[PDB]
RNA sequence: CCUGUCAAACUCCAAACUUACAGACGCUGUUUGACGCGGGGAUUCCGGUGCGCGGGGU
RNA sequence: GAGUGCAAGAGCAAAAGAUGACUUGACAGUGUUCUUCCCAACGAGGAACGCUGACGCGAAAGCGUGGUCUAGCGAACCAAU
RNA sequence: UUAGGCGGCCACAGCGGUGGGGUUGCCUCCCGUACCCAUCCCGAACACGGAAGAUAAGCCCACCAGCGUUCCAGGGAGUACUGGAGUGCGCGAGCCUCUGGGAAAUCCGGUUCGCCGCCACC
């Protein structure tokens, strides 16, 4: 890369397909998950806050409690365990 | 400069004029020749020159071949003969030359070329059954000025 | 049920391909194994398709090879009808061969090594640089084709 | 509409019935919503909760079914609103609902409005709802006093049908008194 | 069917686009109600760089205030066919615009469940000329 | 309307393929203790070639 | 397609833009987590998300840990505060 | 749901068009400013109060495919491209065979003029 900021090379992954453009439905921004639940991580281009580092899009972690309204999701980056703070707006239940 | 330097497709497509400046003008004078006010459907015979190998043809070659071909059609059918010929490809690919050794080698802009895949029609002429052998002769002279071997193919025409 | 025989060595073969052969219990050239035809196994053989010879053998051929090259999980002991009878859920090789072909059991379940260590092909094989359709010996074979090979590696 | 790339709003946005930005902020409380809505003739109060396939109304009250308890007056006014809220509130208590947040949809937060009257009604039914007393109309108006004094400038009965000439905020008292009563068939 | 289709005057907007006022006073007396300042957008060479700043004034008349104005306003102009809008409006003159529409226009001006007025229910130049002409004056 | 062409820094489309998690089969581990944890000792931080995909350069 | 301070790419329409009004959360204290440094150790810096305290606005849910997001930054010793 | 309220999915729901529907019922348009409240000017809107009138708007019900969209069959196409393999071909750029996958444009015929959830209600 020519720069090393958090959004380097995120053109595609952080952009909405034209039709999915505009404010997102509130339903999923308010969803509730339980400790132990498997959740897919994917940032919603339309939702500014509660995001995680782009490098983590595509992960499927495990909810292990929460901080404020955001959730604490456990994942494994390569071989290292990490805890990610993320709001429901960017989460989806697995299966 | 020899074509050996640019005939192959061994580089990314380089055509974005919003990021490239100082591109030389094209030497191709015309893309539509003969009687361009008439239609191609108004003719019984349609012959095309087909490229047999994928290549890049510099605008200098297009003009030389287009010239030697249409120039023949003029001499044999008149400055207004009943025919029409088309060069369908346009030189979109920008060419460089590194003219300090290999340091900061990115070349300066020196020209343009058209990328043609094998089996494509470079030229397509439309004429009457009489002038069929004249268009075939124009093409023979045309393919002697572009890198690849070609096929002169008769599309619409069966009076043999 | 297909018969898998490694015909090309490990040197230079992709590691994920070599690991697949090892999961199929083959660790040497000319080693054969019997594999059920499932979606899971189908993918594995497809991945090893270029370094192996495989196909469904005939009852007789399987019987010849089982008699000649089958082995206990441990030890030299010959695997003949008597052995089969005193150690397996079958009365003789044929009963075993049939159950294998019909995929009702496996060499392991019956106390046998999952691998049949064959001998080089008498008269040589068709070459390991081309598939069957091109005259070589690699890839899926005809039941008669597999039989010819297995019998030659008797 | 125009092409592949065209962006059509969410249905309830086209229909201009749901303010999604307000809705989100509303749903953040985690409490049920006290949906206050108005019609030219009636007033509705619903206790809605979030659901997997859409909202869930656990209790509601419509100014129409207000008569079922002895209402012989119009149904598009302050006394009407307050009472409808109280009714819905009481029904809410029965369902086990203890708290809610006021959702006024596309109506304006005008002081003394009916949506706030609805709110005051629900609060009196025993529902815990975040509110602000000085944005609520003063008692008398809720009673319908503003309407009685209006009919004082008679010369022509305010009401077409005959509910009464000078109207009665006293009727309001009777109905409320009737609802706060334990018995009452909800 | 006709009662809820016959035109009406929603508003009469009287305004004077000056360019820098003391004119509010006249509009106030000729109309009957307070005037409104008019700001501008985009800077202009004609010493009109100040974005937000007085430049004109207008008055929107509704109901009687409008009719009682038009009664003495219309007689001052010579209405023409071209002087009419496509929605069924016309502006003459100090400018004086008259906004005409049918009974259920509120449907497109209210907050809740607003909706745009269907073309069929939209007023027409012809339908407008008629209505107006049908009230103290002549067309073209 | 018709007719002739394009894009590493275009996309109404769109693979093969790569990848997170889970189950299943396989293989493997429970005396050959895997996975993991803690500690001692390093060497190493001039690499090269083939193939596939490249970017620069005749 | 406007606008949103400035590269580029991205976000945004009953708004994240415009107007008007009010206001000083550009607040004090202390954390969790990610980033910096994929995997995989490493500081300053940065961000997201909390709690405690005190406040602003709003009917209220709620929003405000500066500017819609990714640049705008600096150890020890010493001095001043 | 003989017209309602809150929604989920967020164009299969858009754009455009045709037909039908309302005596004390519903939604509206509608009528009207003493009040709560309101317009940097207007009871236009917002807010409040109310039924003389109407089904013309909206809305709800039935329907049309011309445009946009979703999905399906056939054609394009097992083409373009491509993961694995080759002492296969080509001066070479490159191509081919075997194995495992597999488009896009476009043509043609269908589909689509929303579906579903909760509450209330001749
Ligand atoms: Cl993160
Ligand atoms: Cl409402
Ligand atoms: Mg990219
Ligand atoms: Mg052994
Ligand atoms: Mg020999
Ligand atoms: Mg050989
Ligand atoms: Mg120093
Ligand atoms: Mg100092
Ligand atoms: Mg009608
Ligand atoms: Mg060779
Ligand atoms: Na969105
Ligand atoms: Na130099
Ligand atoms: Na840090
Ligand atoms: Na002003
Ligand atoms: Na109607
Ligand atoms: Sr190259
Ligand atoms: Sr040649
Ligand atoms: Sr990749
Ligand atoms: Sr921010
Ligand atoms: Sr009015
Ligand atoms: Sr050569
Ligand atoms: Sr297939």
């Amino acid at each position: 890369p020519s720069s090393n900021g958090p959004l380097e090379g995120t053109r595609g992954k952080l952009k909405n397909k034209p039709r999915d453009r505009g404010t997102s439905p509130p339903q999923r921004a308010v969803e509730e998950f339980d400790d132990g639940e498997k959740v897919h991580l994917k940032i919603d281009p339309s939702v500014p806050n509660g995001r995680f580092h782009p490098r983590f899009d595509g992960q499927t972690g495990t909810v292990e409690g929460k901080q404020g309204d955001a959730y604490k999701v456990d994942i494994v980056d390569g071989g290292k365990e990490k805890t990610i703070i993320v709001t429901a707006a960017h989460l989806r239940r697995q299966e | 400069k020899p074509a050996s330097m640019y005939r192959d497709i061994d580089k990314p497509a380089y055509t974005r004029r919003e990021y490239i400046t100082g591109i030389p003008g094209s030497k191709i004078a015309q893309h539509k020749m003969g009687r361009k006010q008439k239609d191609a459907d108004d003719y019984p015979v349609q012959i095309s020159l087909i490229v047999e190998e994928t290549v890049q043809l510099r605008h200098g070659s297009l003009e030389a071949s287009r010239l030697s071909a249409n120039r023949h059609l003029i001499k044999e059918l008149g400055e207004e003969g009943d025919y029409k010929m088309t060069l369908r490809k346009f030189p979109h690919q920008v060419l460089r030359e590194n003219k300090d050794g290999m340091r900061a080698a990115f070349g300066k802009i020196v020209g343009t070329a058209a990328r043609v895949q094998a089996g494509e029609q470079l030229f397509t002429a439309y004429c009457n059954v009489e002038d069929a052998e004249h268009v075939k002769e124009a093409f023979r002279r045309a393919y002697n000025k572009i890198t690849p071997s070609c096929r002169i193919k008769v599309e619409r025409g069966e009076e043999l | 049920m297909h018969a898998l025989v490694q015909l090309r060595g490990e040197v230079n073969m992709h590691t994920d391909i070599q690991d697949t052969l090892e999961m199929l219990n083959i660790h040497h050239v000319n080693h054969c194994t019997l594999v059920p035809e499932t979606d899971a196994y189908r993918g594995m053989v497809a991945k090893v398709n270029d370094f192996v010879a495989f196909g469904e053998p005939s009852q007789e051929t399987l019987e010849t090879v089982l008699a000649t090259r089958a082995e206990p999980l441990e030890g030299d002991a010959d695997v003949d009808d008597e052995w089969v009878a005193e150690h397996t859920d079958y009365d003789d090789i044929s009963g075993l061969a049939f159950a294998l072909l019909s995929e009702e059991t496996t060499l392991r379940e019956q106390g046998l090594s999952p691998t049949l260590r064959l001998h080089p092909p008498r008269g040589g094989h068709d070459g390991v640089k081309h598939p069957v359709k091109e005259g070589g010996q690699l890839g899926k074979h005809d039941t008669e084709g597999i039989d010819d090979l297995l019998e030659a590696m008797r | 509409a125009t092409g592949p790339r065209y962006k059509v709003p969410m249905r309830r946005r086209r229909e201009a019935r749901t303010d999604y930005h307000q809705r989100l902020r509303l749903l953040k409380s985690g409490k049920p919503r006290l949906v206050a809505r108005k019609s030219n003739k009636h007033v509705r109060a619903q206790l809605v909760t979030l659901g997997p396939n859409g909202d869930d109304t656990l209790a509601s009250a419509h100014s129409s079914d207000l008569a079922e308890y002895g209402w012989e007056a119009p149904t598009g006014n302050m006394p009407s609103a307050y009472l409808t809220g109280l009714l819905a509130g009481l029904r809410a208590q029965e369902a086990g609902v203890e708290e809610a947040v006021l959702d006024i949809g596309l109506n304006s937060p005008t002081p003394g409005s009916k949506v706030f009257a609805i709110q005051e009604g629900a609060i009196d039914a025993g529902l815990d709802i975040p509110h602000n007393d000085d944005v609520l109309a003063d008692w008398q108006r809720t009673r319908g006093a503003h309407i009685a004094e209006y009919d004082e400038q008679l010369e022509e009965p305010l009401y077409s049908g005959d509910f009464d000439a000078a109207d009665l905020p006293e009727h309001f008292d009777e109905l409320r008194e009737t609802l706060l009563d334990g018995d009452i068939e909800l | 069917f006709h009662e809820m289709r016959e035109p009406r005057i929603e508003k009469v907007v009287v305004h004077m686009g000056i360019g820098h006022a003391n004119a509010e006073d006249i509009l106030g007396e000729i109309t009957g109600q307070m005037p409104v300042r008019t700001k501008a957008k985009r800077t202009v060479g004609e010493f009109d760089i100040r974005e937000g700043d007085p430049i004109g004034a207008k008055v929107t008349l509704r109901d009687e205030m409008a009719e009682e104005f038009l009664q003495t306003a219309l007689p001052l102009a010579e209405l023409a066919t071209s002087q009419f809008d496509d929605t069924g409006n016309f502006s003459f003159g100090l400018d004086v615009t008259v906004n005409l529409v049918r009974p259920g226009y509120r449907v497109a001006k209210r907050d809740k469940a607003s909706r745009s007025i269907p073309t069929k229910h939209r007023l027409n130049p012809a339908d407008a000329v008629a209505f107006i002409e049908s009230t103290y004056d002549v067309e073209v």
